[PDB]
RNA sequence: AGUAUCCAAUCUAGUAUUGGUAAUUUGAGUGAAGUUGACACAAGGUACUGGUAGGGGAACCUGUUGGUGGAAUA
RNA sequence: AGAAUUAACAAAUGAGUAAAUUCUAGGAGAAGCUCUGGCUAAUACAUGUGCCAGCAGCCGCGGUAAUACAUGAGGAGCAAGCGUUACCCACAUUGACUGGGUGUAUUAAAUACAUAGGUGAUUACAAAUACUACUUUAAAAGUCAAUUAAAAACCUAAUAUAGUAGUUUUUUUGUAAAUGAUAAUUAAAUAUAAGGAUAGGAGAUUUAUAGAACAACGAUUAAAUGUAGUUACACUAUAGAGCUUGCCAUAAACUAAGGUGCUUUCCUAUAUUUAAUUAUAGCUGAUGUAUGAAAGUACGGGGAUCGAUAAGGAUUAGUUUCCCUAGUAGUCCGUACUGUAAAAGAUGAAUACUUCAUGAAUUAAAUAUUCAGGGAUAGCUAACGCAAAGUAUUCUACUCGGGGAGUAUA
RNA sequence: UGUUUACAGCUUAAAGAUUAUUUUGUACAAUAUUAGGUAAUUAUUUCUAAAACUGUUUAAUAAUAUUAUUUUUAGUAAAAUAAGCCUAGAUGUUUAGUUGAAUUUAGAGAUUGUUCAACCACAUACGGGUAUGAAAACUACCCUAUCUUUUUGACAGCAGUGA
RNA sequence: GGCAAAAUAACCCUGUAACUUUGGGAGAAAGGGGGCUUUUAAGCAACUGAAAAGAGAGAGUAGCGACUGUUUAAUAAAAACAU
């Protein structure tokens, strides 16, 4: 197995292809593509068919950076990532709950102001 | 195999304590006598050894008469005696503390006998041919 | 069987692949009841039956039929769609569809009768055999692969081998041994 | 020059892992003309034996399933 | 053996030295070592010794008759070596590409699906490759069959890789307005002691109730222990329970194995045949997934039969035990673990072809063959034996003497 | 402010030879009584820093009005996004210098990796670090540490001695 | 007889063994931190900083009893009693 540099992001799996040696621009990439020998069909015709939270999101970020930085520092990138990806779902279902209250509070006025 | 760490490891060595070496020196603690198996019957002499590597051992005495006692430095051959058990090694004569077998003038190489002064008639050409 | 395992080996922790999209089973079950309530048996049409009486229709009606007969309609209902030529029965597009209708039954049979160990071994074969024809059909008629997986609620996961060994494998490259 | 950061040796502690040594204990092979008994090869005098469970001066005995590496019965 | 001279490595300078030349004497002036029973060429010679002393690479010698020990003679072989030890290679098909074996010779793991990987149908066509000849690279040293019959030397070949020419007598890869073994699907037909579930029947055994006022029954080579004396055993009737599923039964029944058999229905699975359809998707197969008799374990239920342990009876025996009475766990079902065996056809999976007799079965004017071991033989095999364990091809695994040992340790 | 075609020696630039360093593929021991390992880790983009600056025209690029754009190395003691990479015996343990090749062999192969030669490594220590130079640490130099005799020194340089 | 005394002392963070009835052991052990500045400083700090006061010493290994508990008011609170 090798990893190859495609500039146009043009190839898919079944496309059979010649590859050639290049000096390493990155680690584990010392090959690039020269030519497709046999194509494999694409998924373009099917791909064409396929907001208030932004105030929810930007708070939840600032919540944990204030907490985490005080409690536990940079030491390991694994901690830096395994937290965030695992903390947001814990945060979003609590931040969705912050906005679901908005639909509740506005109507409880109208119910009390009207009658 | 674990004592052996060269060549065909699948081969069981023919002298395990002595190992890869061809010979090894040791010191006697005590002499003994051992009987052979049932088809034969005799009293074959035996000579314990502690080796320089600190390993107990038994060994054979081919010569008829022998100088062996306690605290005697000896050299092992590795061959062995057949009828006896545990005597698959054998000592060498003509070395540090053994003695050439005596009243003997045949097979003068196994037992360490030098050549007598009668049979030899001429000297080596490095001096007075 | 096939699992998410990018290396040559196949571990315990590696998970099996997904048979259906989320909520794929229930959607298909709903489609059946719609058919079962408004259809007749496979060979017969409504047009042939309009002179005859209701007592003749209710017998031929598919409510009263057996599940072995409920499929035969669904299979021929698919063959008219996913065929290449007339009187087609064995092409790849149909062969996948047959196993999808069986999985609906084997699961019902296995969730209920859990001790039928011979059936538990039979699922593993259906999935594997489905997993082959499901791949061989990508390779040949890719624009029919997608027209199937939508209907039967199947995910579009390519093979990890990349169709390497069936397609145009040749001239495999030269290197030298030394020491 | 020098402040402050980074870093090595040595030392301390415990933990992890692998080896060396020991009071004491235990197993195996081997040798020989030993004692007790007679398990085994014949249907070995109650057919042997595998897997298993229990029992038990020893070799062994019994149940439960399997096999023939057992004879015998016309 | 002794003595002398020169060349050349510096046509100015040599440390040291010719596998060069000549001269004189004299006439091999250099021999040991192993062995003497067989393998192994060499003595039935002599003496003493007496399973002692001792030899011994392997087999094995020695018990008063020693070609095997020790003494002596004679005799054989190798030779500036001979012999011993230790390790490695060959001889060895003793580690199997060349080149094995795997039914019984301490060798196919219990079994099947399946991944990586390996492997593989027809024709036509292209392209490339193999094979042949030439050529590229692969340090020298070293090896190497150097050649005009020549020593002090400089084989250019092999193998591998890239590349050219010849395309004819090989193969691979792949594509076709393609054909179409195999595997699979559909429709029809037929078969299944294959698996699970629902419903229902049947059988004996056992308990209970009732009836009847008999006194013994049951076990055993025999006997006792034991049950009852107011019917217990036994017979008849009625009901209930747990377990099991008669004849059909057979080699020619099924399935991956374990293993499985009363009827009905649904689901699941396998197989055979024709027609149509798709057109190599197939065959194999570490890791891995899943199954896996019986005994046994936990919880719960059920609890008739058989029946470990322990008890008793006896006998023969001096013990223990095989026999007998009674009978606990268990034996059965559900949930889950456990994951072993002589797990067997002691034979890895698949394809093609192959004998004679005897015999089982469809049933054919749509369609023609399948099967068996209870016989023998070709061929193979150490032999007994097998119609595959045979002929041919494809993939995987195990196997480096035995004890220790399927044990220790982790 | 003698002559640099009188001889020697030195400086600077270019062209080329050679050398040093940097890059990849395959080959490369046993073991599962070791199976999860990696965490600036895997990929892109960006930022910073060093590389001589500015303009003119042309080409080319995407839209197209014609303006704008055009490169390489290093750093996570720079940051962001997305989540990947190795596991087709990663990692871990043990053993070991690799090779040409030597012994053997009909041939394939097996065992070894001594002499000489190539490459790599070490130079009391599996140690830390610098200056010069086209290239270094081998008898260089500084520090720590071990051992030893003189504040030196480490004979795996030749010869030699002990063990 | 280290009895008494001394020492440890709350809160936050890192980290945490054998054994185990898988609950626990465990607050295990071990170690660190608390200010001012202006800039986020590869900055400062001139005995003593939760500034004074207040709050656990920890580990290793045997014997009896399972545990919480109860008891001889006025010399015995334990291996005894209970459970
Ligand atoms: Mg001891
Ligand atoms: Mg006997
Ligand atoms: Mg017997
Ligand atoms: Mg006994
Ligand atoms: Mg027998
Ligand atoms: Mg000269
Ligand atoms: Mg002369
Ligand atoms: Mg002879
Ligand atoms: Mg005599
Ligand atoms: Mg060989
Ligand atoms: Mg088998
Ligand atoms: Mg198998
Ligand atoms: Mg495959
Ligand atoms: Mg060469
Ligand atoms: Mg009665
Ligand atoms: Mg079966
Ligand atoms: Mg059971
Ligand atoms: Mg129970
Ligand atoms: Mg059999
Ligand atoms: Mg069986
Ligand atoms: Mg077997
Ligand atoms: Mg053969
Ligand atoms: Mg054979
Ligand atoms: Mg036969
Ligand atoms: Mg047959
Ligand atoms: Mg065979
Ligand atoms: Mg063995
Ligand atoms: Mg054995
Ligand atoms: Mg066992
Ligand atoms: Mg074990
Ligand atoms: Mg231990
Ligand atoms: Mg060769
Ligand atoms: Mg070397
Ligand atoms: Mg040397
Ligand atoms: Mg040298
Ligand atoms: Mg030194
Ligand atoms: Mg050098
Ligand atoms: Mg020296
Ligand atoms: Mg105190
Ligand atoms: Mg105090
Ligand atoms: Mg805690
Ligand atoms: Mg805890
Ligand atoms: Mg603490
Ligand atoms: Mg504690
Ligand atoms: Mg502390
Ligand atoms: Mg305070
Ligand atoms: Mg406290
Ligand atoms: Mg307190
Ligand atoms: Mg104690
Ligand atoms: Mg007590
Ligand atoms: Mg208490
Ligand atoms: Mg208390
Ligand atoms: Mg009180
Ligand atoms: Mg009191
Ligand atoms: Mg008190
Ligand atoms: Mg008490």
């Amino acid at each position: 197995k090798y990893q190859v540099h495609d500039s146009e992001n043009f190839c898919v799996t079944g496309d059979k292809v010649v590859i050639k040696s290049m000096l390493p621009i990155s680690t584990m990439k010392h090959y690039y593509v020269r030519n497709i020998v046999k194509p494999f069909p694409r998924d373009t015709y099917y791909k064409e068919g396929q907001e208030q939270l932004k105030k929810e999101y930007q708070r939840l970020y600032q919540e944990f950076y204030e907490r985490e930085q005080q409690r536990t520092e940079i030491k390991n990138k694994k901690d830096e990532v395994t937290l965030k990806s695992a903390l947001k779902a814990k945060a979003l279902t609590r931040a969705m709950a912050n906005l679901r209250k908005v639909e509740s509070t506005q109507k409880k006025k109208d119910k009390v102001v009207a009658a | 195999c674990i004592n052996k760490k060269k060549g065909n490891l699948h081969r069981k060595l023919r002298a395990r304590i002595l190992g890869i070496n061809p010979q090894k020196k040791g010191v006697v603690m005590k002499a003994r006598i051992v009987t052979p198996r049932k088809p034969n019957s005799a009293r074959r002499p035996v000579a314990k050894v502690i080796l320089v590597n600190k390993k107990r051992l038994t060994a054979h005495i081919p010569g008829i008469g022998h100088n062996i006692r306690r605290h005697s430095s000896v050299l092992v051959r590795g061959g062995g005696c057949r009828d006896l058990p545990g005597v698959r090694y054998t000592c060498v004569r003509g070395v540090y503390d053994f003695s050439k077998v005596l009243n003997r003038f045949n097979r003068r190489s196994r037992y360490g006998i030098p050549k007598p002064d009668e049979e030899k008639k001429k000297l080596r050409r490095k001096f007075r041919v | 069987l096939m699992t998410m395992s990018k290396s040559g080996r196949q571990f315990a922790r590696d998970k099996p692949l997904e048979e259906f999209i989320p909520k794929g089973l229930e959607k298909l079950k709903q489609k059946e009841q719609v058919t079962i309530n408004t259809n007749y048996k496979a060979g017969f049409t409504s047009e042939e039956l309009e002179p005859y009486n209701e007592m003749v229709k209710r017998a031929l009606k598919l409510n009263n039929a057996s599940p072995f007969e409920i499929t035969q309609f669904k299979v021929q209902q698919a063959i008219q769609k996913f065929k290449v030529s007339p009187r087609d029965t064995g092409s790849a597009a149909i062969q996948v569809a047959v196993r999808t209708e069986k999985l609906i039954k084997m699961i019902k049979h296995c969730q209920e009768n859990r001790q039928d160990k011979y059936a538990g071994r039979a699922l593993v074969r259906l999935l594997e055999q489905r997993r082959k024809w499901l791949d061989y059909l990508r390779f040949t008629d890719y624009h029919r692969y997608k027209w199937i997986c939508e209907e039967f609620c199947i995910p579009d996961q390519p093979p990890l081998n990349g169709h390497h060994k069936a397609n145009f494998r040749g001239e495999p490259n030269r290197q030298v041994k030394t020491i």
